[PDB]
């Protein structure tokens, strides 16, 4: 789209400085091995819905 | 079929101990426990994974949609057409190895498990 | 300072017709009109940009936080310690041309203008 | 009363009398308790396909 | 000979304008054209009807095995030993009258006419 | 909905330790392990249960579609419109108490477990 950004550099506040390095504890590690995986052959309706979703976006 | 996406899917199915599927309208679906996840190339040179939820509860401006140090942290959006809630993550293909694809799918499934 | 992040910052500031900043601030800021946009490397080799919306609404996050063709489409989350809405996008820093960095900033600012 | 299906009583073959009483061992004893049950809210595509199927077939 | 099944046989033979059998044979047989149809009580308080078709394969079988608005729509299977095609329907005797028994028979015969 | 159908569904949900939904659009869906089962009033005064299958097996001609002594033994058919393979049983509402409707669901799920 429109590629003309009217910007000036300003000082970074401490709150944004801390937000830009925010961390979250590692979640659900080892879960793929606990649950296991298998190839799925879902509903024809689900296949069509996947196609319609990926084509609309 | 983009060879990058082909190799990425092959590495993922190797990391999951599964036979690698063929190039055949490759929008793949995996059953990870009770979670039906979907893999696709969207956009080009980008591996996208996502799973549909059933809830309509606390899906707007959640802590899930806040960035973390993990780029594979899934985002929870909603399809305006079907109304479905979708938890998704995405990674560029040209920088992927087996560990990162496994990590992407694992974070997707973890967030899907912790959202009921 | 990572040369990838510094090079991307140099290219972005050249694209904005601004002097390239120094290696002091890890997190930089740009005042794009009413939007205070913060640039950072989080995680390593990932250019993250985010702006804090001054409060516009909560129901606009569902469709906004759904993936699209553009990986730079901003995500609308919320800081659980403040409650204020945060728009943010992120790109891997490897081989980012100037146009793509500027496009990420464009997307962030445009979505901050739109929502709600 | 009369008409419609034209028929006549005939002898029953012993193979047919054996087939008419065939039995199978009971299956799935306690299966619902072992697998468990929960209400499901499937895809809207699944629900629409179910509506089409139960309305047309 | 259970009373409900005997009454059902009597009402069917009255609908068919045939003399009601006097010897309590458990499984009865009616010749409707080339269709040798068999009536039985299997299980108790259930009128089962079934006929045998010629051939083994069928490209219009699984669609016949889909439910319809008519519970008397016959199911198409095969003989346990051997591989002869088989058409069969069943109704609960406790909920029938003469007309519905006749309907069960005519549905079995109509399906035997349609297949294959 | 049909009060008889509602009473039967309520008895089933009592048999499953599940809260009965208040007037849900005819077709209900239960998750029995990995099997997505659907209940409906089809036709009127009848309760139809069915689950969709993926690929393994033969729906054209199989032992599954042969009658046994259990009327709740499901049929393996195929929708010619969508191509989906379905496993379905049906019981009249005025013949259903808690035990019988539980037995119907359990037989459906058992035949689903048999075909992988």
């Amino acid at each position: 789209r429109l590629g003309e950004v009217e910007a000036r550099q300003v000082a970074t506040p401490r709150e944004a400085q801390q937000l830009a390095q925010r961390q979250e504890a590692p979640k659900g590690e080892g879960l793929l091995s606990r649950l296991g995986a298998a190839l799925a052959r879902p509903f024809v309706a689900i296949i069509e819905w996947l196609g319609k979703l990926l084509g609309s976006r | 079929m983009n060879p990058l996406y082909r190799a990425a899917i092959h590495q993922l199915f190797l990391a999951l101990d599964l036979p690698t599927p063929n190039d055949e309208e490759s929008v793949l679906s995996l059953q990870v426990g009770p979670h039906l996840c979907h893999l696709a190339e969207h956009p080009t040179d980008h591996l996208l994974m996502f799973t549909r939820l059933e809830g309509q509860g606390d899906a707007t401006a959640n802590e899930q949609n806040l960035f973390s140090q993990d780029p594979c942290k899934p985002i929870l959006g909603r399809d305006p057409e079907s109304g479905e809630r979708l938890l998704w993550n995405r990674q560029p293909l040209q920088l992927l190895d087996r560990a990162q694809i496994h990590h992407q799918l694992e974070q997707l499934v973890a967030a899907a498990e912790e959202l009921r």
